[PDB]
């Protein structure tokens, strides 16, 4: 009917318009946003990667580009505002082909076809450095830095990215290394300097008082259970109806469990971590502090994250009540440490646990709020960029410099193919070409002249060869340190290839009552 | 005050364009959508030909008024391929639109269209033959005339127009050097038949006055007497009355037209030639007295008529009924009398062989719309030979050579880059324009007609394999039986080309508020 | 000026072509509803017809898709005679259900050229419900009446129809061997009454010269001849215009006497005692022809004259280029009678029996003229079915029967000439549904029978719109010629591949 | 579609409708007159309907019916101009009903000519022969028709007249037609009512000649329609001046000229010329004249177009456009030719019998003053039509309304045994019917739909009973007080009316 075309005209219309907007990617460009919201508070953002997560729109079409980042961050951990802005070249190929009478259909087709072959293309111009070898990996971990904020915290955070990969990694070129199994915590105090990777598992938490175990020997706690002591779990026949008689049913109370946590200390726990939600008040107030005592580490209210690790890596499995005394089925474990590090902080490490050949943990340090951000960006980063190898390896041009390579090797791949494909992928190749282009039109003043001019330079230099993306001037792309994985930009076609599609094969409203 | 400037300017060309081209684009081959002009009278009319219904139309814009010009002459030489040059050449502008909104100046690609034609034509010369003789040219010709009557007065081959039609041509080729005009060849129709009713005429054609169809109608010798003086006395093309003031001298005057009837019929019999041209004329009566004593004139010919005849004879006319020598008069290889209608008074046939600067084919016709279709077909004809003629040469064209072309400027985009590459792409893209909206005209789709042509360019070159262009399940050229002359095909690149240079040349977008009246 | 692009064009021309369609189904056929005319840019005076050709003449249209329905309904007047509103009417619908296939992406040259292949196979089924009939001289009576008493009723003029069929039959039927109309005169006069009728058996000249010349000659002896008296045709006896005189004036009145009388003289030396002259008789010569013994008429006809020539046996003088030396005509008998409240002159004995004259004898003049046309319509049918003496079924049972050829065609098909295969089926059938609404008894019921009837074959039940049931046709009063029926086939289908084919219209008003 | 025909014929309809109802209101002798204002900004008085629709009407296809409805009332009975206009508005009303239900025009229109074949039948049953070739019948039934009629105050000596100059004119009991082709109404200043009389002959008008003789007997009735000069120049008259001797030159041609023509016209043989205007003929001599006059001819000089036709077919006197056409055969023969100066001043030319196809009858109409001779044309006009429509149709029906009804309700009863998808048609047509008596006893003056009512029902058990009676105003015997119409007079207003509906349905 009527309701089909002109959905499909505004949907269109609208993402890639936003996609205008946000496309000022790379380097210093556009001005700058101080937003008045719709509920009124003052937000300031930059970063293009930051932006597009938090970016809240009510738009069917337009929320498809928030969600494209997500996923990238996943897979690569890399190239998460190129995916979306490249997603934008494959919406102006859109229009252009309805107006040819080029069926919407059709148009799907093509986004696969362009998918097959061009992933193909980038991987016969990439170099294959080797997941396993950490001379490659320390080079590929300094373009990644050297991009970000960070030009002398660089220096620490490379080497420290090849151990920890290492750490967790599998042999082939099959998907392996996860995020699931690097863990990430932070910690108030150290230096960027003295961030520590710890080749088993350590758990971000918060432990009572200083002056615990910050030794050897322990046995790691997963408890779900709440004590019985009486006005607790247990029968108190004393009602209070005064403060007197209050205060002796709560020293009766904290009695018992002075008791219960030397059985807790029989086991060997130097180590007891509480479960996340109560079953009365849990362990109560009061047994925290006698717990302190018996040398055992504490946290009730303990985050999603570590319930879901412990368990995993270390096969720790929840025991029964202390005064029916506990199951044993806990994990093995060997140390219980306090980190405590020009005086702030507290973490548990468990070294010396159980693992099936994965997970590692590196623990990231700053003297203050701000510092500890600074080393915290940098390293996910530099992590990513050597875990991508290992899901799929090599090394091809950086800043998405080859999807403008990819382009003129991939327009000929399409007159030769002759289909009704063909023409949607010729069409897509010329709106790669854009991608720097476009970067630079919004800032200014004058768009034209540059834009045309930026596409000669790239193009003539062949196969092997065009404008640089980190530095400017006419050289080889392929390997001068403006490299990035295969995996960033292949994924990245991907993601963009699916969400996009998806626009062109609705018809007529629709919209839930 | 008002201004369109810069980008707007070119913006509102655009527009112009793309409309004109449309109109163009639907009406490609013969598989096309008939012209109706209704003008400012209203009487309608069916035409054909980019040329033909740009000139007739009411400019309305600065592309507009550029393409009648260019149109005229693909016209001429070519005649054919007229539609084909607009639909080229608005369409390269709705692509160079296209290259504008990215951020491309015209400027840049305006110049590589000029290379990119270079690098078409190259293409061309590879694609069919280069070499044929007059004998031997006469196969793609009547694959021309298939297609050229079959979309204007008939659906169908008709192959006495046709053969008529290409011998005039040749008559003309062998006086001088191997080459034509468009002014030593014409098409003079003359209703009183059917379109099938045709002659080859080798000079002209005359209508031959008879005062009543009980004179004698006799022809003889091979000679024509060209003159302006008398063959019976004048009554030069004015009234008159008789002006007598007695019986006496309406008697004496009649005696006197007796001897002067005998007297011009012997002096041009002497010379040699005894059938007369006289510009002048005379009454109804002395013109019934000179056929009855026999040896038949022709009086009452216009000015512009026996300027005819002495161009094609090479002679001369007499200014004087004093001088007449046989050198004087002009010089035919033939005389003789045809029925001209079917119904309708004898004509006289003036063929030459003795010199031939104007062959005109004589086509009969019914109504006045039926005759101006068949002669459109003549005319494309005449054209289409006179390209052959001065060097021997045909492509497949239709669809065939447009995309083989095309293919083949695309690929240099990605050899050359640098300036050019925008400029060859959309470059490209326009020559496919051509078989792919012949297809919106005819029954099959654009896309899937165009795509299928395309496979067959990858898996073989210098095809005899376009698109169908008789409205068939099949698709050929060689079975579609379109050929185009190598040179005619080559001149739309050109034309095409060169429209978007012009546009181009000066900054003066400058109006105070004329630029169209 | 404006430059009408392909979709805007296919609008204006729908458009253009559908509003001539309603006033042409509505005249349709015998029961058909009226037309006013209304005179348009002088006046606004009315006249009422049923003949859907006068709509178009008198009330004019300036779309120009229309203007192409109003050049094809000319040539059915002429040619085939009738029919000139029963192609325009299918003309419109053909457009009508093209209409769906130009929206749904479908280009105008699918339509056309699957409608081409659809025109051969609509013939091969004319031929197929189109039986022979009037072969023999009874039969042959039978099948001239059922066309002739069509056009009438369909043209306007159905009150005094019979009597007029009788005639027309009846002269037509005396030829034999030839389809001429160039002996059968056809000749409308005022005086006599609405109801009679006459077909002399010879020929007549309707003009007269009163009971003050002779008029009954036996044995008579034709000249023909165009002899000018003022008008002066050559042979001049006169003399030139000159002045040289103020009283030459007088000179001039009496050179033109002694003219007309020289010409009388050798009128005379052919030894006749009827001429005939197609110019005027001035009152000189008259009176000397009245003596003379010979019979003078003046203001004979350019057709009649020369038709008359041919059958007695004479032969003309061509502008008096034969004073004496031009074979004559011979009659048996010249009687002066009075029919009606006129005076004739009555040929009989004349050479080639074929020859009648069909006097149309009117009481009020809006009749006698109507008459004329409508029954010239019916002649030039006449002499057509005399070439091929064969009728088809009318009624709508022959619209049916090639709507039906075309749609088995269309189910076998699946290619682009397909597509439109539904579109020529459904238009040759849209045709009786017309005939229907004019029966007045409801569409949907009898155009169902009459497709049932057809697949199954039968040509032996048809549209009774006389009765407002599906009824027998077995030749009966309301069966058509297949003369008539391939025209109409063909000028419909062709005028709206030609309006399909014109979409690049640009107007320049 | 049909749908906008169906759209334009409900405007149509409407708009008749609306100038029809004027004349529900001026129908009959208790008819009310109606002030009418012309474009031109007088007001017409009249209670004539046919006139009202005339003299202005508005601009739709259906009001042009209307005019054209009664004109041809006007010709074939001369009479029911004013009813006939009121059955036509009133089938409209019942059209409009059908139309909605289903029933398309060629079905309404088929049936209304079907029940007017059907109406006709019962309306002749009801009807009772009287003489044709009786005088004393023939006035009877004329004078009845008087009194309805809007003129009557001299009507009643006018309708013996109006029965004599008929009379003369059947010869045979078949009674011809009688049509006013042959009865002439010639009028003359001066002169009474009683002084009016059927001349044998026809009456001239105007009489120029004093030159001439007054009194010929066995006279030969000559017509000219030639000229009597040679032709125009400027003037009638061959003969102009510019020059003195300009006029010399003319007159050497017309003298010659008028001498050869007088004397050709005396050769042949006539005593009475009937010669036209200066304006109808392009030349005439005054001196031409004197010597035509002079020779002992009697000529009337300037007469009408109209009268040159007239006289042609009536008394045989034929054509003469021509010198070479003055024969015998187009002479008459007449008996006398007098000039009368008594029953009114002025002269004119009686030719007191006259040998003549059919028979012809001409009455002079004369009277006091202007209008009083005005008011008896009118008078003869009334009574003649009525004779003639009753020679034609021998049979006698009742007026005042009563046969209205009576068709109406048969052809109810009828439609239903019949049935059928047209039964609608007929059936409503026949409730048009009851309109027309209704709305003249509101105009009599009593409640109308009551009236009506009332009637049916004692028409339906007696048959011919109760009608409109002028005296009561209502509901009395019209067998007690005869009210007549000639058959001719209501089947005219039926068959007319149902052709006009026929025309506007069928009509797009």
């Amino acid at each position: 009917r009527d309701k089909p075309a002109q959905i499909r005209f505004s949907n269109i219309s609208a993402a890639k318009a936003v996609a205008d907007a946000i496309r000022t990617s790379l380097g210093p460009k556009g001005m700058d946003k101080m937003i008045q919201d719709g509920k009124g508070d003052v937000t300031i953002t930059n970063d293009g990667a930051t932006i597009l997560k938090q970016m809240q729109v009510l738009h069917p079409a337009a929320r498809m580009l928030v969600e494209l980042s997500k996923a990238q961050d996943i897979e690569a951990g890399d190239g998460t505002t190129s995916v979306v802005i490249i997603a934008g070249s494959l919406l102006d190929s859109c229009t252009k082909l309805l107006q040819k009478g080029i069926h919407p259909t059709i148009i799907s087709e093509s986004f696969q076809k362009a998918l097959e072959k061009g992933i193909e293309i980038l991987t016969d111009m990439s170099r294959p450095v080797e997941l396993s070898d950490r001379e490659t990996l320390l080079n590929s971990a300094t373009t990644s830095l050297n991009s970000k904020v960070v030009s002398q915290y660089s220096s620490l955070l490379s080497p420290m990215s090849v151990n920890a990969v290492m750490k967790v990694i599998d042999p082939a070129t099959a998907t392996s290394v996860d995020l699931r199994d690097i863990k990430i915590v932070k910690k108030l105090g150290g230096t960027i300097d003295d961030c520590e990777l710890v080749e088993g598992l350590v758990l971000t938490q918060k432990v009572s008082n200083s002056g615990i175990t910050r030794v050897e020997k322990a046995k790691i706690g997963l408890i779900q259970f709440c004590l019985s002591a009486p006005k607790t779990d247990m029968d108190n026949q004393i009602v209070v109806s005064d403060y007197a008689q209050m205060d002796r049913v709560l020293r009766e109370e904290r009695a018992y469990i002075l008791n219960l946590v030397k059985q807790i200390k029989k086991t060997g726990c130097n180590v007891l971590l509480i479960q996340k939600s109560i079953l009365r008040d849990a362990l109560s107030d009061l047994a925290l502090h006698f717990l302190n005592k018996m040398k055992i580490m504490v946290i009730k209210d303990i985050e999603r994250e570590d319930i879901e690790f412990i368990c995993k890596t270390i096969g720790t499995k929840p025991v029964a009540h202390i005064d029916q005394f506990t199951a044993d089925m806990l994990g093995s474990a060997e140390l219980a440490e306090e980190v405590n590090l020009n005086g702030s902080g507290k973490l548990l490490k468990i070294t010396g646990c159980a693992s099936p050949g994965k997970t590692v943990t590196i623990v990231v340090r700053g003297s203050n709020k701000l510092v500890i951000e600074e080393a915290e960006r940098s390293i996910h980063d530099a992590l990513c960029v050597i875990r991508c190898l290992v899901k799929k390896r090599a090394l091809i041009a950086g800043g998405g410099a080859p999807e403008i390579e990819l382009a003129l090797r991939l327009t000929e791949y399409s007159r030769t193919l002759s289909g009704m494909e063909s023409y949607c992928v010729r069409a897509f190749a010329d709106a790669m070409e854009v991608i720097p282009s476009t970067l630079a039109e919004n800032a200014g003043l004058n768009p034209i002249s540059t834009v045309t001019e930026l596409r000669n330079r790239h193009a003539q230099g062949e196969k092997t060869a065009g404008i640089n993306v980190r530095k400017g001037g006419i050289s080889n792309i392929l390997e001068e340190l403006v490299v990035q994985p295969l995996l960033v930009s292949v994924s990245a076609l991907t993601l963009a290839t699916e969400t996009v599609r998806s626009i062109l094969k609705i018809d007529d409203v629709v919209n839930t009552r | 005050k008002s201004r369109l400037m810069g980008l707007e300017a070119l913006k509102s060309h655009i527009m112009a364009a793309k409309a004109v081209a449309n109109t163009m684009r639907t009406s490609l081959g013969p598989n096309g959508l008939d012209k109706m002009m209704v003008d400012k009278d209203g009487d309608v009319t069916v035409t054909n030909d980019g040329a033909t219904i740009l000139s007739m139309m009411d400019v309305d814009h600065q592309i507009a008024k550029l393409m009648v010009e260019l149109s005229k002459s693909q016209d001429d030489e070519i005649g054919d391929g007229t539609t084909g040059v607009v639909v080229l050449a608005g369409a390269l502008l709705e692509e160079a639109e296209q290259l504008l909104d990215r951020g491309i100046h015209p400027i840049r690609i305006a110049d590589g269209y000029e290379q990119a034609a270079r690098v078409a034509i190259e293409h061309l010369d590879k694609i069919s033959d280069s070499v044929l003789v007059d004998i031997k040219d006469t196969e793609p010709l009547i694959q021309t005339a298939k297609t050229t009557l079959g979309s204007k007065v008939v659906n169908s081959c008709h192959r006495q127009m046709a053969e008529i039609a290409v011998n005039a041509v040749l008559t003309v080729a062998d006086m001088e050097r191997r080459d034509v005009d468009f002014e030593l060849i014409k098409v003079e129709g003359k209703v009183g038949g059917r379109l099938e009713d045709t002659k080859l005429i080798k000079g002209v054609i005359v209508d031959k006055d008879f005062s009543h169809p009980q004179m004698p109608k006799k022809v003889e010798d091979a000679k024509i007497a060209i003159l302006t003086c008398p063959f019976e006395p004048p009554k030069p093309k004015t009234k008159h009355k008789l002006d007598v003031t007695s019986v006496e001298d309406y008697k004496a005057l009649q005696k006197y037209e007796k001897e002067k009837f005998e007297e011009m019929i012997q002096q041009i019999k002497e010379t040699g030639a005894n059938l007369a041209i006289c510009q002048w004329g005379f009454d109804d009566e002395a013109n019934h007295l000179l056929l009855q004593n026999n040896l038949p004139a022709v009086r009452w010919v216009g000015g512009p008529e026996i300027e005819l005849i002495a161009i094609a004879t090479g002679g001369r006319i007499v200014p004087r009924f004093s001088e007449l020598t046989a050198e004087k008069l002009g010089f035919a290889g033939l005389v003789q009398e045809i029925s001209f209608g079917t119904t309708k008074d004898k004509m006289l046939v003036i063929e030459q062989c003795k010199n031939s600067r104007a062959v005109t084919i004589f086509i009969r016709g019914g109504n006045k719309m039926i005759i101006e279709e068949a002669k459109r077909s003549l005319h494309d004809a005449l054209c289409v030979i006179r390209n052959l003629i001065r060097d021997n040469r045909v492509v497949y064209g239709g669809g065939a050579a447009e995309i083989s072309c095309a293919l083949a400027v695309s690929q240099e985009a990605d050899k050359c880059p640098t300036l050019e590459q925008y400029a060859m792409r959309a470059f490209a893209d326009a020559l496919e324009v051509i078989p792919m909206a012949l297809s919106e005209n005819s029954g099959m789709n654009p896309i899937q007609t165009m795509t299928e042509v395309r496979a067959r360019q990858v898996k073989e070159m210098n095809p005899a394999l376009g698109i169908d262009c008789l409205h068939k399940g099949t698709n050929d050229m060689k079975q579609q039986h379109v050929i185009e002359t190598l040179i005619g095909k080559k001149q739309q690149i050109s034309l095409a080309t060169q429209m978007v240079r012009m546009i181009l040349k000066i900054d003066d977008i400058r109006k105070p508020g004329e630029s169209e009246e | 000026a404006d430059e009408e692009r392909a979709e805007t064009a296919r609008l204006t021309s729908f458009i253009g072509a559908i509003a001539i369609g309603d006033l042409v189904k509505s005249t349709l056929g015998p029961k058909g509803m009226d037309k006013i005319l209304l005179s348009s840019g002088r006046d606004a005076s009315l006249m009422v017809t049923n003949d859907g050709a006068t709509i178009l003449k008198n009330i004019g249209v300036d779309n120009p898709a229309a203007k192409v329905l109003v050049d094809m309904s000319r040539v059915q007047d002429d040619e085939v005679g009738d029919g000139t509103t029963s192609v325009t009417v299918l003309a419109a619908e053909l457009l009508r259900e093209a209409e769906s296939l130009i929206a749904k992406k479908i280009h105008p040259q699918t339509i056309i050229a699957g409608w081409r292949e659809a025109t051969k196979a609509a013939r091969e089924a004319l031929l197929s419900s189109a039986v022979d009939h009037g072969s023999d001289e009874v039969k042959f009576r039978q099948d001239l009446m059922n066309i002739a008493g069509t056009t009438l009723s369909s043209k306007l003029l159905t009150h005094h129809k019979d009597h007029f069929t009788k005639l027309a039959v009846e002269a037509v039927l005396r030829l034999k061997g030839s389809g001429n109309l160039e002996a059968i005169h056809i000749i409308k006069k005022l005086g006599g009454s609405l109801a009679d009728s006459y077909l002399d058996e010879g020929f007549l000249l309707d003009k007269k010269i009163g009971v003050n010349q002779p008029k009954r000659i036996e044995n008579a002896k034709i000249l023909i001849a165009n002899t000018g008296m003022d008008t002066d045709k050559i042979k001049i006896f006169g003399s030139r215009v000159r002045v040289d005189s103020t009283a030459k004036v007088a000179e001039i009145e009496h050179a033109e006497k002694e003219k007309m009388k020289e010409k009388v003289e050798r009128i005379l030396k052919h030894g006749i005692n009827c001429f005939i002259n197609r110019q005027l008789i001035y009152n000189y010569p008259e009176q000397l022809f009245g003596a003379a013994g010979v019979m003078a008429i003046e203001h004979a006809d350019f057709a009649g004259v020369e038709r008359l020539a041919l059958v007695t046996g004479g032969e003309i003088a061509s502008t008096f280029d034969h004073p004496e030396l031009v074979k004559l005509g011979s009659c048996k008998l010249i009687e002066e009678v009075m029919i009606g409240e006129d005076k004739l002159i009555h040929f009989s004995g004349v050479a080639l029996g074929e020859a009648c004259t069909i006097v149309l004898r009117g009481a009020t003049q809006q009749i006698l003229d109507e008459a004329e046309r409508s029954l010239h319509d019916a002649l030039c049918v006449l002499a057509q079915t005399v070439k091929d003496s064969r009728t088809v079924y009318g009624g709508g049972c022959s619209e049916m029967l090639m709507a039906h050829a075309v749609t088995q065609l269309a189910n076998r098909t699946p290619g682009k000439e397909a597509v439109a295969m539904e579109s020529y089926a459904k238009a040759l059938r849209m045709l009786p549904t017309i005939i229907a609404d004019n029966a007045g008894y409801d569409s949907a019921d009898l155009v169902a029978q009459l497709r049932a009837a057809h697949s199954e074959g039968n040509t032996t039940a048809g549209l009774d719109m006389r009765e407002g049931t599906i009824g027998d046709m077995a030749i009966l009063g309301i069966t058509e010629s297949f003369q008539v029926k391939r025209q109409v086939l063909l000028s419909a289908a062709e005028a709206a591949e030609v309006i399909l084919r014109v979409d690049n219209i640009i107007k320049a008003a």
